[PDB]
């Protein structure tokens, strides 16, 4: 049946995030709106190595969840860790649903370092009417263990969940974006998702993406350099990083603690200005335009205007929450303003849920 | 299929482990002098094993449970008794004399059911067998 | 003894004066090397502890030798170092200072080839600690002087020099710091150069000051450090594990 | 190690790692999450002392509660230091093909367990160097008696010695292959070091 | 058949404390009214982990109470130990009775680390009746070990009384200020009862618990900060806590104290944020508005300025005694005012009892 599910992070490491959009009534007309989100810091030892170690346990915490939104839903949209899936693009060509499957499976078989013992789904990058039978066929594949899955639709089945959709964190960021993306159609952006366990890199012209890259560098990477260089537990250097670094009377904090997350700020610049040399092939002579950031990771205090001069491309925080209706009694547009970027993802799977 | 080691050479590192042991050094200390004094390399390899499980904090009889083949069940529940009351030292030399005993009864026998049992029985009727 | 370490909580029991305790507070900071001096006991040990307890010690790496257990600290960077079977003093020093100690802790020289290593120490630069047995100036030189460090090795790199008693009147048990800064050498001379900052009166049983200027204990790299020498003088809860823990602060 | 079931430690990601002076080491990926924390203290009984851990390496632990490599380690051909770095790694993939059938490159750990100031002093004890800039500070890197066992028979033995009870301190240097030198003061057992085991290391 | 029952403070920890309540007469008008109460310290080793170690004891102090107390009723409403019980929320659908409790059962049965060996009471957070079959189940479980409540009902068997409700104590201490919530219906309270073994926090919206959750920190760990600072036995560091902490006399006294509590004082205030941040999910955008305290871990002087500064919330302390009518003939206002944070669970369950 045709149900308004739900959307939780589930893979958000840091922590799990859900929200609740549907059909809002106001004076006759209806449509998708804020309607709950709700956010709990991942319990470590949760997820490891991006699988779930633990389904019943993330069990607790998303159905603590739910009792928060205070939400009748049972079905959910979710993701998998970045960590958790191989996405590549792949040629092939056009032919019957069976023999693009097959064909798809078997050119991923070799670019993907395990038995199938593999969950496989393509989409195509280019709309598969407009060619021909045998000719320009491009799909990218999504590629993951069963036991990821297994662990996932574990912590799902246990919430009283039941998930219809299980996307991946770099498009699903994206669906909040896809109406201004789509405005314009030859313009090529960037889309930084700065999360705790990865950071994503998706490039695009319009809302169609022309490609993805995924590197293990992320906020984590700053908090465990604040932690060595201050022997300091990780939550501490955590709260170190976030109010540390932002406050007005932070002053004297950003000798040190930039002198500890230096390294790191550079790290990222190299493995972005890496990123972005080896797309860059077929335009020789051309520059870039725009880009957006997402996740919290973004929210390192300057790390917007730093990647604006170091990349070469205009950076800049985007509010996913203005693809749906927020009505301002129940929501101040500030805060949800303050955590968009967290929650990018959280209402991206959750615009899926309605679809 | 693994092996012990000789009622001899037993009796030799139960000896001297009893003896630094109640001398007052570490555990480990204990252990790793006796291995870095013996002869034979089986010991010393092992007596290496034993003490690095008890660098790891077990015990000296769940370290010497890696050797069941070595050191069999009433062996190490005579040392994990002595590790649970207080009186490791007062134990091991038990186990010493134990091991003292063990190795002198087993030359005696032989010399001119395990190995004496089966001989001691083939000996005492021998004779009276023939007759 | 009875232990559990005396803190500097002992200006209750009049030992030290808490001038002389900051004067040594500030001094323990910049790692002047000291020594306590006394006869049997007078409270070398116990005073030595308290010097070494009172202090934060908790961004220094601290490093002690003894021959048994009798320092207790309420610090985190710290080695402790105990003689064992065929070991001389020297061994666990000569191999220690190979570490980098912030601060060396010698519980009482008395094999003097380790005392050597000891000044030796001190004339790196570390901060080095450590007990004497002797009543006064030439019971201790002669008594370090007498397996082979001369004076201008410790002298000269020894700082100060508590010299510890026992008073009795009667039956008042009284435990003082009778007095030494050692200023150096000399060249053509008689060497050790001493000056003694603070006396005590045992006719009053009080600490007087006797000549020591404020110029004198200057020693400092400089200005900001020598300032901050002035403010522990005069501006620098019983328990050591407490106390430790309010000068950590 | 214990917990309550492996499934609520997988949920919660969560994993005890000790018991020492009356209280059990927790090692948990949440530690703001009062109500885990309490339905453990609930439901073992015990007092806690909790250590905060990466998640993926709580998972892990768990998990393998460090095979792969009980294995590994019975190959004479890795440990060999006469066999270059280059060849010995490339023994260290193959053998590990066993498992799954790929060539994993640069296993991290299977590597940091096969291939300016550094003060380890005891037993659980949170070690303290010396930064280039930062000077004396505390580190996030302890060891209990175990594991200290270990690394100092490790240090002593890439130095070229042989520390034990009978000869418990050690005052060597290592040669990184890099030419680089490093002196190294160690002691075993608690004989000289009442504290326990400890090394220290001036790069 | 219909009786006015009694309440001890079982799970004092600190102390067993009793209430009895009644209808009591005066002018030919009768209202519930306090008849008496009773206070006796719990001797040690006599609870350990939240369980009754020693039962038999535990009876001949419960007797003392009694006695004291001069009371002729036999039976009795308590309360499980903060540390014995799981409370959590769970979600499921509206159907028959049975169905519920089986599915209750099943549902929690991961939330539980041990084998049921367990006993399990749910309650709906909203109003069952409110909704239809299958849709919008919301109960909250309180799970606990036989062994614990077996416990329990020895000492409460063996002291002559007989048990009628084993309640929780996060709940029980609300019953007294249930009215004075019920005038605003729509104001979020939080409600901190700290004591010496467990420190609960429960959020409201009016007297509609919303969630709750229990903190391992307590007044225990304040006493035994001094008791580790100054080599004090556990009753002469609780001594010093109270009168060393809150005398006119004592301007030499919160140096060498508030040095020695500073760390427990801060441990506190961040849990007690950490607990209202994992709350604080589906209103973004707003902030608190006021709580009340309990509990004799509370009466840390200034404790309460200095959770109100820290946690961004007035907390203040209430007196539960307004809930019933007290004799000033028997009773004088100002010390029932005095002992009252100790006293709230003991007429908590108290005012449950003529239920």
């Amino acid at each position: 049946a045709k149900g308004k599910l739900v959307l939780g992070l589930d893979i958000g490491s840091t922590s799990i995030k859900m929200i609740l959009l549907k059909e809002q009534r106001k004076r006759g007309e209806v449509i998708y709106a804020l309607q709950s989100f709700g956010m709990k810091p991942l319990p470590p030892e949760a997820i490891v190595d991006g699988a779930l170690m633990n389904s019943t346990a993330i069990v607790q915490a998303v159905q603590d969840l739910m009792s928060e939104l205070k939400v009748k839903g049972k079905d959910v949209a979710i993701g998998v860790s970045g960590h958790s899936v191989i996405i590549k693009k792949i040629q092939m060509p056009r032919m019957s649903q069976d023999e693009l499957e097959e064909s798809i499976q078997w050119e991923a078989e070799q670019y993907i370092p395990f038995d199938v013992k593999d969950v496989n789904i393509d989409t195509q990058i280019l709309d598969g009417g407009g060619n021909d039978a045998t000719g320009q066929m491009d799909v990218l594949l999504v590629a993951a263990k069963k036991d990821m899955i297994n662990d996932y639709t574990t912590v799902v089945s246990e919430a009283g969940l039941a998930p219809v959709v299980v996307d991946v964190d770099a498009f699903a960021v994206q669906n909040m974006f896809s109406v201004n993306y789509d405005v314009p159609e030859r313009e090529t952006v960037v889309l930084i998702n700065a999360g705790a366990s990865v950071v994503n890199i998706n490039i695009i012209s319009n809302g169609a993406t022309v490609f993805t890259r995924d590197v293990t560098i992320g906020g984590n990477q700053f908090t465990e350099e604040i932690q060595k260089q201050l022997n300091v537990s990780y939550e501490e250097a955590e709260a170190l990083k976030i109010g540390g670094n932002g406050a007005d009377a932070d002053a004297v904090v950003p000798q040190d603690v930039e002198r500890v997350l230096s390294s790191v700020a550079e790290q990222v610049a190299g493995e972005i200005q890496r990123s972005l040399d080896f797309y860059a092939g077929t335009a020789a002579d051309s520059n870039f335009s725009k880009v957006y950031l997402s996740g919290g990771t973004a929210k390192i205090p300057a790390l917007f205007k730093t990647i604006e001069a170091r990349t070469g491309v205009p950076v800049e925080i985007l509010n996913p929450f203005r693809k749906i209706e927020v009505d301002n009694r129940k929501f101040d547009p500030a805060f949800v303003m303050d955590v968009a970027p967290m929650a990018a993802v959280a209402v991206g799977l959750a615009l899926r849920r309605p679809g | 299929g693994f092996g012990g080691v000789e009622g001899k050479d037993i009796l030799v590192f139960t000896r001297q482990f009893a003896t630094m042991i109640d001398a007052g050094l570490p555990l480990v200390q204990c252990l790793d002098i006796l291995a870095s004094q013996m002869d034979n390399p089986s010991f010393k390899k092992v007596l290496f094993a034993i003490k690095s499980k008890v660098e790891q904090g077990s015990t000296f009889a769940d370290a010497l449970k890696e050797h069941p083949k070595v050191f069999d069940e009433l062996y190490v529940q005579l040392c994990a008794a002595g590790e649970v009351g207080g009186i490791l030292d007062a134990i091991l030399n038990r186990l010493a004399a134990y091991r003292e005993k063990n190795e002198k009864l087993k030359s005696k026998v032989k010399s001119a059911l395990v190995a004496i049992g089966v001989t001691a029985v083939l000996l005492l009727k021998v004779t009276p067998v023939f007759e | 003894l009875d232990k559990s370490n005396l803190q500097l909580d002992m200006t209750k029991l009049g030992f030290d004066a808490q001038p002389l305790a900051w004067f040594k507070e500030a001094i323990d900071r910049p790692y002047g090397m000291v020594l306590v001096t006394g006869p049997t006991g007078s409270g070398k040990t116990t005073t030595l502890y308290s010097a070494l307890s009172s202090l934060n010690g908790l961004d220094t790496n601290i490093c002690t030798a003894e021959d048994p257990v009798e320092f207790n600290f309420a610090g985190i960077n710290q080695v402790q170092m105990h003689d064992d079977i065929g070991l001389n003093f020297a061994a666990a020093l000569r191999s220690f200072l190979r570490q980098d100690p912030d601060i060396i802790m010698i519980g009482e020289i008395r094999d003097f080839e380790t005392a050597e290593i000891g000044v030796k120490a001190a004339l790196t630069g570390h901060l080095v600690l450590s007990t004497l047995h002797t009543n006064d100036a030439p019971g201790t030189v002669s008594r370090l002087l007498n397996m082979g460090i001369e004076p201008f090795l410790v002298t000269a790199s020894l700082n100060l020099i508590l010299a510890q008693r026992l008073a009795r009147r009667l039956c008042p048990a009284c435990k003082k710091p009778a007095e030494c800064r050692d200023c150096n050498d000399r060249g053509y001379r008689g060497r050790v150069a001493i000056y003694e900052v603070m006396p005590f009166w045992d006719g009053l049983k009080e600490l007087v000051i006797n000549g020591a200027s404020a110029a004198e204990l200057k020693q400092e790299a400089i200005r900001l450090g020598m300032s901050s020498l002035r403010m522990s003088g005069l501006r620098k809860a019983t328990t050591l594990e407490e106390v430790v823990g309010n000068t950590a602060p | 190690i214990k917990l309550v079931p492996k499934e609520v430690a997988e949920k919660h990601l969560v994993v005890p790692v000790n018991r020492a002076g009356p209280s059990l080491i927790v090692a948990m990926c949440d530690p703001s999450n009062i109500f885990a924390v309490d339905d453990l203290k609930f439901l073992t009984g015990y007092n806690i002392e909790t250590v905060v851990a990466s998640e993926v390496s709580i998972r892990e632990a768990i998990e393998r509660y460090k095979g792969p490599s009980l294995e590994d380690i019975v190959g004479d051909v890795g440990d060999d230091i006469e066999v270059t770095k280059e060849e010995t790694e490339n023994i260290d993939e193959m053998a590990k093909a066993a498992d799954d059938a790929p060539v994993v490159k640069l296993v991290n750990l299977i590597l940091m367990d096969a291939i300016s100031d550094i003060h380890v002093e005891p037993y659980e004890k949170d070690f303290r160097v010396r930064f280039r800039i930062d000077g004396v500070m505390y580190e996030v890197m302890r060891p209990p008696m175990k594991l200290r066992n270990a690394i100092t028979s490790r240090l002593k033995i890439m130095a070229s010695l042989d520390i034990s009870e009978r000869r418990l301190p050690q005052d060597g240097r290592i040669k990184i292959k890099m030419g680089g030198g490093k002196e190294m003061d160690f002691r075993v057992s608690v004989c000289p070091t009442l504290f326990g085991e400890k090394v220290v290391m001036r790069l």
